[PDB]
RNA sequence: UGGGAGCGAAGAUAAUCUAAUAUGUAACUCCGUUCAUGGAAAUCAAAAGAGCUUUCACUGAUUGUAUUUAUGAAACGUGAAAAAAAAAAAA
RNA sequence: UUCUUGGCAUAACGUUGUGUAGUUAAA
RNA sequence: CGGCGAGAAGGGAAGUGUGUUUCAAAGAA
């Protein structure tokens, strides 16, 4: 039939109603999210997980018997240097399926530039696309090195200088505060 | 692709059979074609079978 | 449908070729007697023509082995070639039935 | 159940006609060789008939379902339709019982194999 | 014909081969592969399919076999030259 | 809203029990309904031929899955309603 | 008009299903 | 008193015998 690159070869060209009426209990192994049509999840959204995401598998014994259960997929945590963003990126979630699509694709910072929004399947990236994009149009920015994450917003993007007067300001009242949180257990 | 699939070119073959012209655009149509009925067929096995076990 | 509903259909479509179980039961429904219009494949055809000069073949033996090597009679009253073959095949076609015992 | 100590034996035709015949005999007679003339059909004749000496994980309802669910150890199965295969069946032509290994959708519509 | 291949010259002249895997990198830029059909047989129906049928797996093992003698047919043809 | 997506147990039937039906039903979250859904063939058919998608009737409670209890608007095909390949190089 | 015969069992074989075996040159 | 611009990808599916049929993963109300 048509669509043979998706899953459910055997379910297109059937009546309505063994399609209204199809049980997910009836599959053994788990399926791919792309193939099967699945919802990103938030943690998925949160991270570069580009083939991976929560799936769920069922169980069967000698005794005709059934269950479901879930099972949370592979992450680990990683640091890439941007060159274009000109910072670190410490703790990255990420996912084997992502490193080796970055080799492909030649590093990190080109992935995220070369690669379709419906294939990364990510909000991170497309915010640090957008990122690269206004380090591009405004190199002056760039030279101060603050991290990606401050001008993610867009009304940090339009009002740049106060984004880093308030990281700034923010940093100092916290060191402020651990100094003196410090000397008041201070064993001398 | 073509820009005509053969789904309307099908449509185009029938105005030329209504019109009288069975068909002129043809991948081949100045060549023979062998058709599937002249074929030898083998027939079942039990046939043969049971010759074997006859003689 | 189309023979029996012929205003169904804008443009009459074509006569198809049979396959083997038909071609079998249309060349039994001819031993039956009945008159059978259909177009003949090339394997039954080629087939026929060697099998044809064979059953004439062992029927000569016969003939010529008893001492009547020769005919006789009015030339205008003999059989022909042709029906001689088609006897010859048809005797062929059903030795392993009844009708057999009845020739 | 029957509690009989009597063996079974298998008589076969001489003429390869396939014929076998169903009878017993005494335990003790162990290595003995049964030969009779018996009515063979498949020669309208009267033949011999010899004593043949004639010799697995059995499958079952259960066994047959739990295959079919998970799909574990087919080759149980795929051996039995590799031996159908292999002789005379399937045919296109002359059956009813078994003419195609499946539809064009891949659905067994006989039944009855 | 000459005006429409004036306008409608390759990609590739006058440049060096490329690997197997690239050009499989190239095309999975438009078309994407199929679905192993591992996958896919758990796709059946249990209403009114199978799941696991034996003529049904035999039927997918016989195409595959007679693929090979398909590929052999064309194989031969660069041993002949 | 018995529409669509995620997850999703039990009372009950099998005169206890497993599968199975109930039912992908109830609770929870989300889309907010003809300006919707869907979609213009690497389809179906087999030696003829049909020609995007969608609604109704018949084929037919036929085929199939099950069995100790059920479930099943199946596929090809016919009739009928509505009919839709692309406005398009720019000024 | 043909002279006989489809055993033996005063305790007689476990039905149905599965498996095995057997059948389909037809409307 | 009808005569070689005689072509249209070399790829998918169908019986597992395919000289056979169909199609093009890739476009808009």
């Amino acid at each position: 039939p048509k669509n043979l690159n998706l899953w459910g070869k055997y379910l297109r060209l059937v009546g309505r109603g063994a399609r209204r009426g199809f049980k997910k209990w009836q599959v053994i192994p788990p399926i791919p999210v792309k193939a099967y049509g699945r919802e990103p999840s938030a943690a998925s959204q949160t991270g570069l997980y580009h083939d991976e995401d929560f799936n769920y598998h069922t169980k069967r014994t000698f005794s005709m018997r059934r269950t479901r259960r879930k099972i949370k997929p592979n992450v680990f945590r990683r640091t890439f240097t941007s060159s274009l963003l000109n910072v670190t990126i410490p703790n990255v979630r990420v996912t084997t399926s992502a490193l080796h699509a970055m080799d492909d694709m030649g590093g990190f910072d080109a992935y995220i530039l070369r690669t379709p929004p419906q294939e990364l399947r990510s909000h991170m990236g497309e915010r640090m696309r957008q990122v690269m994009y206004y380090y591009q149009d405004q190199p002056a920015i760039r030279d101060w090195g603050l991290p990606w994450k401050v001008f993610l917003k867009v009304a940090s993007r339009r009002d740049p200088f106060y984004a880093c007067y308030r990281h700034n300001l923010r940093k100092q009242q916290y060191e402020a505060d651990l100094r003196s949180r410090v000397r008041s257990f201070s064993p001398y | 692709p073509p820009r005509l699939s053969a789904r309307y070119q099908a449509d185009v073959k029938k105005q030329y059979l209504m019109n009288n012209l069975p068909w002129v655009w043809q991948k081949d149509f100045y060549e023979g074609k062998m058709h599937f009925g002249d074929r030898e067929p083998l027939g079942p096995k039990v046939w043969y079978r049971k010759a074997f076990r006859e003689e | 449908r189309a023979h029996i509903k012929p205003y169904k259909f804008e443009v009459l479509p074509k006569t198809a070729r049979p396959n083997l179980e038909m071609v079998h039961y249309l060349e039994k429904m001819r031993a039956r007697g009945c008159v059978v219009k259909y177009v003949k494949p090339q394997w039954l055809i080629d087939e026929e023509k060697s099998l044809k000069t064979e059953l004439a073949e062992f029927e000569a033996e016969a003939l010529i082995a008893k001492g009547e090597a020769i005919e006789r009679g009015d030339p205008d009253l003999r059989e022909s070639v042709d029906d001689l073959q088609q006897r010859l095949l048809k005797r062929f076609r059903l030795r392993e039935t009844r009708a057999a015992e009845l020739l | 159940r029957s509690r009989s100590k009597r063996l079974f034996v298998q008589l076969k035709s001489a003429a390869m006609t396939n014929f076998c015949y169903v009878t017993r005999k005494s335990p003790e007679k162990k290595n003995f060789r049964i030969a009779l003339r018996k009515y063979d059909p498949g020669v309208n004749k009267h033949v011999m008939f010899y004593e043949a000496r004639l010799p697995k994980k059995q499958i079952t309802l259960s066994l047959q379902r739990y295959i079919r669910w998970t799909g574990k150890q087919v080759k149980l199965l795929l051996d039995k339709v590799e031996k159908a295969w292999e002789y005379g069946r399937f045919q296109k032509y002359f059956d009813n019982q078994a003419p195609l290994l499946t539809d064009r959708r891949g659905r067994a519509v006989p039944r009855y194999k | 014909m000459d005006l429409q291949n004036e306008l409608s010259v390759h990609w590739r002249t006058d440049r060096p081969p490329l690997p197997d895997w690239t050009q499989k990198q190239i095309q999975l830029w438009q078309h994407q592969d199929p679905l192993p059909e591992e996958l896919q047989i758990w796709s059946r129906t249990k209403d009114y399919y199978k799941i696991h049928e034996e003529r049904f797996l035999f039927k997918l093992k016989l195409k595959k076999e007679r693929a090979q003698a398909k590929q052999e047919m064309k194989q031969q043809r660069r041993r002949l030259e």
